[PDB]
């Protein structure tokens, strides 16, 4: 015991996904992130809501990390999901990721990290 | 880490 | 070093105030909290946005804790602040508290606690 | 803790 009927831990997890969303809004601001800040976003490829080139998604069965630093365009962070253009083998491609699909967040500059979808 | 997208600085 | 221009710690603090708001919505649900869950909310009396009987507020200069368990009525958790009716010396009184004024959250049943407005 | 409001169960 004791069984948590309030699911405080789950609510704290969702609350924290919001930091990713807030960080992506500063990154979407004209001028981008304040250097040397950059982001590493890891998400579940099969999670509902995520869209991307069929070829690309097939390459990454479950997890996929993307880095937002030197090569990303048109970052559009909506209220429930964000979309961005990145390059794979020099080829630009679009991605849409729900904040719900997120599993990890990391900014190497200040070593700040977050881990989600993990109830442990 | 292990990013999937290209990230070489310029 | 390193100076955090992203203020990740501050964003994590705000994100977490949201757990209080979500907990107060379950408590405002017809039937109240699922026993034995009850809440201890601590807030800054002088923080802007808080209203209450002048007499009561004067008794608690800076901090004030309230317990939501056996004696609270008409809990109305808005999106930016919540109001509740409690009893002081058997006299019912109304209070409005912004989530921004919060400094501590505690549910004795599962020993879950949170501390805000503390950048340490 | 130290609640300010009345909280005796009933």
């Amino acid at each position: 015991p004791p069984e948590d009927l309030m699911q405080y831990e789950a609510m704290a997890q969702d609350a924290l996904r919001g930091v990713v969303k807030a960080a992506l809004k500063k990154a979407a601001a004209p001028g981008g992130l304040p250097e040397p800040h950059h982001l590493y976003i890891t998400f579940k490829t099969k999670a509902a809501g995520v869209s991307g080139p069929q070829d690309l998604l097939s390459k990454y069965p479950d997890e996929m990390t993307i880095v937002l630093q030197h090569q990303y365009w048109d970052l559009a962070p909506g209220e429930t999901f964000f979309s961005v253009t990145l390059k794979f083998g020099g080829q630009p491609k679009r991605l849409s990721v729900p904040y719900a699909a997120l599993t990890r967040f990391y900014d190497p500059s200040v070593q700040f990290a977050l881990q989600f979808s993990a109830p442990e | 880490h292990g990013a999937a997208n290209d990230n070489f600085a310029e």
